[PDB]
RNA sequence: CUCGAUGUCGGCUCGUCGCAUCCUGGGGCUGGAGCAGGUCCCAAGGGUUGGGCUGUUCGCCCAUUAAAGCGGCACGCGAGC
RNA sequence: ACCGCUGAAAGCAUCUAAGCGGGAAACCUUCUCCAAGAUCAGGUUUCUCACCCACUUGGUGGGAUAAGGCCCCCCGCAGA
């Protein structure tokens, strides 16, 4: 994952959820899965 | 306090209720009265819950 | 809208609300559950299963369409059961049955078995072709997950486990 | 003069509390009120009053969700790194009862005093107790309306 | 099913063995015991077995010591120990009244040996905690074999708790594990136990076979 | 704050704590074929060398190492040297 | 940390909101040692299980013992 407190969705398909109260971008591309921290 | 909370009113209560009564006994006695004579601490808190309004959390 | 369904009997030997908790018996074996209490479950016309709740809220609506499928996975997962059928890639992997244990040769320096749970069968077709079947959806594809993951990853050559059909990713290699 | 207790003018009494449903609060307020003598009009500071207390079925005790797993119990031995922590939720595993009694200890004052008054405290994890040959009357939660 | 045996540390000799090395043993004597008591779940709360070792006159027994080796049928005995077993299992094999010997333990199994550690006295802190000490010469002054510095300065104003000083050492219960048994000598009631053993010669010695092995 | 005194650098001895991790342990991504890595995430249980030069701290160097971590404690520690 | 299973809110989807797993030299057990002054001062056992006087008759004050212990004495590989 990248970690950053800014994550924001790359490319058409990258969707942003909220699991665990923390905002992440699940992402069928790898390198763009990211969670804020 | 613990003599009006066995006869179910709390010391708030019975404060506002002694003052409606016209009743001028002071807590020295009062607490005096609940330890000597439960029986006319009994009838002193009837007389605080029948002078208290229908409903104490109506305004004025 | 799922939630706003019905659910039907297609079978269903014994489909009855004990008390806030639900039975289910087929031609296959039986099941349990127990839905929470603000969602209510109920009746059709011909004792078909029915859910219901107080409306309009923000934790009553999730809870309802999670209810509702849990049961049509009771009244379905005896009926027409669970199978997830898997494939395994890659050049001299295999597996076979030992019993109704499952080992496998996944270029290890030892072969890895996998024990058949309780109302789990293990079977295969093939040698790099194998099925998990059983009654319960969660538990079949618990144990599916177990199977899938038993090697790393490999997008050079597409060696391991699958399931059947999928289209795992692929790199360029050297 | 207003009334001093004299000694041997204190009677006390047994109770016992059931905590099945009963969130740790409440029930450690209503044990410290009733182990101090609070509800007695012969309460004096410096006097043990107050009566004998029996806390039943405390491996039952409202705790939320939550609190079982996030909320810390501390101690430290003197020696240095000696900071030893559990969880409540695995506190209820072991010793239930002691969950209840360090609730309650914490809400008597911090003087000598309270040293004989947690004396007069029995918790149990189980709904039984040894004290049958006291009778204990059951106490229930009241809460005098306003 | 962990055993147990009560001995007395003879010392060491050393012995040859099938491969011609040389193996350094400690000889003990894992003398004729006697149960004289079992401790049970509903009595006592756990599961052991005492073991009662060593030839002493019925006279030093005084008579409250006398009563309990009465109650069991056993004449007095100098040393009286307890084998501590798990839960399960108790005594099904253990009865009051029994007689345990040395060959209780194979030629090849491992044993864990513990006893009462040689006492060193009033013990400095280079001896007793393994401290360097300060130098020989290059000017220092009478600080030879002192300590040095014992913590900070004003944080913390105190000493921290189990700080190594000096002080006394020794007399300790030492258990060493994983010795190997080399020979058990059924006729004179002897294990040839490779390696060393706590305590002095002639002192009491408890043999329990190893959980590590 | 302390001037009717609160002894200042380095080393020695003995330490204790932090994690912003040097090694060992678990992971995600990779312009990750492999072997080696780069980067981020978790992790403080233990470990973390001997010398030449300089009063040195630091630094450079020699020979090793799984590694030769960074800081706080009156730049810890002179009624211990 | 990370990887999931089933699954809604939100007809799809989603490791999560109900629920269930995997998972590290860190944490808790297991290993070794101290440990009931742990004043909540514990448990299982065994032994003695007994006199006499005075009194303001007191859960009194003495005196003499039992089991047992201590000092003395001969010593220790135990030790200022
Ligand atoms: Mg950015
Ligand atoms: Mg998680
Ligand atoms: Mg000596
Ligand atoms: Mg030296
Ligand atoms: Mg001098
Ligand atoms: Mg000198
Ligand atoms: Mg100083
Ligand atoms: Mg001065
Ligand atoms: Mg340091
Ligand atoms: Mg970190
Ligand atoms: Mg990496
Ligand atoms: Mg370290
Ligand atoms: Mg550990
Ligand atoms: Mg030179
Ligand atoms: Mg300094
Ligand atoms: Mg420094
Ligand atoms: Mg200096
Ligand atoms: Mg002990
Ligand atoms: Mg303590
Ligand atoms: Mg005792
Ligand atoms: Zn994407």
């Amino acid at each position: 994952v990248k970690v950053n407190p800014s994550v924001k969705p790359i490319c058409d398909k990258c969707r942003l959820i909220r699991r665990h109260g923390r905002v992440m971008v699940i992402c069928s591309d790898p390198r763009h899965k990211q969670r804020q921290g | 306090n613990a003599a009006a909370r066995l006869n179910d009113i709390t010391y708030n209560r019975l404060i506002q209720g002694l003052k409606a009564a016209g009743v001028e006994v002071d807590r020295k006695n009062l607490a005096d009265i609940a330890i000597s004579d439960p029986a006319a601490f009994t009838a002193l808190v009837d007389v605080a819950r029948a002078a208290l309004p229908e409903d104490v959390n109506a305004p004025s | 809208r799922i939630g706003k369904q019905p659910i039907p009997v297609p079978a269903g030997v014994d489909v009855t609300i004990e008390g806030q908790s639900i039975s289910v018996k087929g031609p296959k074996g039986t099941l349990g559950l127990t839905v929470a209490e603000p969602i209510k479950v109920a009746r059709n016309d011909d004792g078909a299963i029915v859910v219901t709740r107080p409306d309009d809220e923000r934790r009553n609506r999730s809870l309802h369409g999670l209810s509702r499928t849990l049961v049509s996975n009771l009244v379905t997962g005896v009926t027409q059961g669970y199978t997830t059928k898997m494939e395994i890639f890659g050049v001299g992997y295999r597996v076979q049955l030992k019993g109704s244990n499952l080992e496998f040769a996944l270029g290890y320096s030892h072969p890895v078995v996998i024990e058949a749970p309780e109302g789990i069968t293990f079977a295969v077709q093939a040698p790099t072709k194998f099925t998990v079947s059983g009654i319960d959806k969660q538990k079949v594809g618990q144990i599916a997950a177990n199977i899938r993951r038993l090697r790393r990853p490999d997008p050079y050559k597409g060696k391991g486990v699958r399931y059947e059909g999928e289209q795992i990713r692929r790199k360029v290699g050297k | 003069p207003t009334y001093a207790p004299k000694a041997g003018d204190t009677t006390r009494s047994w109770y016992v509390i059931d905590a099945t449903d009963v969130v740790l609060g409440r029930l450690a307020v209503a044990a410290a009120n009733l182990l101090r003598g609070k509800h007695k009009p012969t309460f004096a500071p410096n006097v043990d009053g107050g009566d004998f207390v029996i806390v039943i079925n405390a491996d039952k005790v409202a705790i939320s969700g939550d609190k079982l797993q996030h909320k810390m119990v501390y101690r430290h031995s003197g020696y240095p790194g000696g900071l030893h922590k559990r969880t409540i939720g695995e506190l209820m595993q072991r010793h239930p009862d002691r969950v209840v009694e360090k609730a309650i200890l914490g809400m008597l004052p911090k003087n000598r005093l309270s040293r004989q008054i947690q004396r007069k405290l029995r918790v149990y994890a189980g709904p039984e107790h040894p004290h049958s040959a006291q009778q204990p009357v059951p106490y229930e939660l009241k809460q005098v309306a306003q | 099913a962990r055993k147990g045996i009560l001995g007395t540390k003879l010392g060491m000799t050393q012995v040859f063995d099938e491969s011609n090395r040389v193996v350094p043993v400690t000889v003990v004597k894992a003398g004729p015991n006697v149960v004289t008591r079992i401790r049970t779940p509903e009595r006592d709360g756990y599961s052991a077995v005492q073991l009662a070792y060593g030839e002493i006159s019925p006279r030093k027994v005084n008579k409250p010591l006398t009563g309990q080796y009465t109650a069991a049928g056993v004449n007095p005995r100098r040393y009286l120990a307890e084998l501590r077993l798990d839960d399960s299992d108790a005594a099904t094999e253990y009865q009051v009244g029994q007689e345990l010997t040395a060959e209780i333990f194979a030629d090849g199994s491992y044993v864990d040996v513990t006893g009462t550690s040689k006492g060193k006295g009033f013990a400095g802190t280079m001896k007793r905690h393994g401290f360097r000490g300060q130098g020989a010469s290059h000017g220092a002054q009478a600080v030879h074999r002192r300590p040095g510095s014992i913590g900070g300065c004003a944080t913390p104003a105190r000493v921290f708790k189990g700080t190594r000083m000096a002080g006394r050492m020794g007399n300790d219960r030492v258990t060493v594990l994983n010795l190997l048994v080399h020979k058990v000598d059924a006729e004179n009631g002897v294990l040839l136990i490779k390696g060393a053993v706590p305590g002095r010669t002639g002192g009491l010695v408890m043999v329990r076979s190893a959980i590590k092995r």
